[PDB]
């Protein structure tokens, strides 16, 4: 089966500039098609038969190529263009898909909005205790989180999960969960979530005390 | 001209026999990119890669008002007509 | 509009069978070739099968030709995929898709409409329902014109679950985070931010469904009170 090589794997660009992503085939093909996919939904026809735009696609997009080398170009990128784009050939049996190019849109640096949550009464009744911290709507994607219990750093039992880029404001978000047992949670009082981002040398700190209110 | 949006068509008069071995039909269009060219195709049921719609109306077009009138001749047998997203079965002779 | 809606997936043991379907509306179904395409974790998209107008011809990916059968019922507007002797390598998201390009050579043809997708999991593990926990702010509360609430879905298998806020009537200010795997079980969380004059003067509800365990839960977010 024909192998399709998309480059780059991640394309990062500032709003207003022109970009080009490429798809190379291991053997010659007579047409190439392109599809767009956003997180949580299915792929969508974007360009068909090398250079024809699907219904609703803005004329800032175009496509070209022949033989073993095809491409897709955006004249002036916009925030809503953030997505993954796949190429596909149907000239040889079986038809095959490329690996995708993810488009990221740059914006001004932004600090996160931080919120902390103690374990729920229902989980404490069941015997567990999870402490959750939300770090929302920041840029760029790199960020660090540190947990502190009664003033001492804790590293075991932390799980972090990042979203993909928001197509409305070009930001990212991340959730961090610290898991303890009920008795372990009941033996300490202060719980702290600290977020360090390139927007400031000092961290953003949120905390609570177990026995208050 | 540029092609109309294939997803914005509606049958106005479904295909019928013209009385002289051709097929006639009428459609309507709700897009705002007017005027534009209408995409028209037809295939034999067994051979879907070959267009057999021999047009009597050259370059059917949606103007800034009114609908679209299309007339074609088809080979004998079972065929399928495509107008944008619209479709219709037609048996000839 | 043209629309394709797939049936429910589920979990099945290696060597067993399963059947999925796809219901079409908004076009004349018998006038289009149809196909199945799957999305595999950490590998991408891969074509599976397709079928002509009346079902007299079918085509398969060579490494699947013995385990998969595609068929259709034109009068009832439905497409089928039947799987047997399943392997772990068959776990994926399966999409229904319509073909386009008639009147041109085959290399011109493409997929112009795609379905919503359904997940099939091939495993020897047991189904586990999740626990759903509401996350209200710290007691005593904070000032400010906005408040953030949370929802934690912990310890389920297999994927996926569906989470909404107020049955989908809350869209802006929502962040749902990708699930993570830990010791064989998944966990997921979500946050929503509303104005201080929104909650608690209006009810806010986390809606969670897990088909494989037949779980459906609606969790209201309540202010914290001391309990002994
Ligand atoms: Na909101």
């Amino acid at each position: 089966q024909i192998v399709l090589t998309q480059s780059p794997a991640i394309l990062s660009a500032s709003p207003g500039e022109k970009v080009t992503m490429t798809c190379r085939a291991s053997s010659s093909v007579s047409y190439m098609h392109w599809y767009q996919q956003k997180p949580g939904s299915s792929p969508k026809s974007w360009i068909y038969a090398t250079s024809n735009l699907a219904s609703g696609v803005p004329t800032r997009f175009s496509g070209s190529g022949s033989g073993t080398s095809y491409s897709l170009t955006i004249s002036r990128v916009e925030a809503e263009d953030a997505a993954t784009y796949y190429c596909q050939q149907r000239s040889s049996n079986p038809r095959t898909f490329g690996g995708g190019t993810k488009l990221e849109i740059k914006r001004a640096d932004a600090a996160p909005t931080v919120s902390i949550f103690p374990p729920s009464s229902e989980q404490l009744t069941s015997g567990g205790a999870s402490v959750v911290c939300f770090l929302n709507n920041f840029y760029p994607k790199d960020i660090n989180v540190k947990w502190k219990i009664d003033g001492s750093e804790r590293q075991n039992g932390v799980l972090n999960s990042w979203t993909d880029q928001d197509s409305k404001d070009s930001t990212y978000s991340m959730s961090s969960t610290l898991t303890l047992t009920k008795d372990e949670y009941e033996r300490h009082n202060s719980y702290t979530c600290e977020a360090t981002h390139k927007t400031s040398t000092s961290p953003i700190v949120k905390s609570f005390n177990r026995n208050e209110c | 001209y540029s092609m109309c949006d294939k997803t914005k068509f509606k049958w106005k008069r479904v295909p019928v026999d013209s009385g002289h071995d051709t097929v006639v039909m009428e459609v309507s269009y709700t897009g705002s990119d007017k005027p534009c060219r209408i995409p028209v195709r037809a295939v034999a049921h067994g051979v879907p890669t070959i267009n057999v719609a021999m047009l009597i109306t050259p370059n059917p077009t949606i103007e800034t008002s009114g609908g679209g009138f299309i007339e074609m001749q088809l080979p004998p047998g079972d065929n399928i007509i495509y107008v944008g997203d619209l479709s219709q079965q037609w048996f000839q002779k | 509009e043209v629309k394709l809606v797939e049936s429910e997936g589920g979990l099945v043991q290696p060597g067993s069978s399963m059947k999925v379907s796809c219901t079409a509306s908004g076009f004349t179904f018998s006038h289009y070739y149809m196909a199945w395409v799957r999305q595999v974790p950490e590998k991408g998209l891969e074509w599976v099968a397709n079928i002509n107008y009346d079902g007299t011809s079918t085509y398969y990916l060579d490494s699947l030709k013995s385990r998969f059968i595609i068929s259709r019922d034109n009068a009832n507007n439905i497409l089928y995929l039947q799987m047997s002797s399943l392997k772990s390598e068959d776990t994926a998201i399966y999409y229904c898709a319509r073909e386009e390009g008639y009147g041109n050579p085959y290399p011109y043809w493409y997929f112009d409409v795609w379905g919503t997708g359904t997940t099939v999991t091939v495993s020897s593990a047991k189904t586990t329902a999740p626990s759903v926990y509401p996350l209200a702010p710290v007691c005593g509360g904070t000032t400010g014109s906005s408040v953030t609430l949370g929802c934690l879905v912990k310890g389920y298998f297999p994927e996926p679950v569906t989470l909404t806020w107020n049955s989908g009537s809350l869209s802006s200010g929502v962040h749902t985070f990708p699930a993570l795997l830990q010791s064989g079980l998944y966990t997921l969380s979500s946050s929503v931010t509303v104005t201080s004059n929104t909650w608690p003067s209006q009810t806010i509800t986390c809606n969670v469904a897990h088909p494989a365990s037949s779980t459906k839960v609606d969790k209201k977010i309540e202010p914290r009170v001391p309990i002994t």
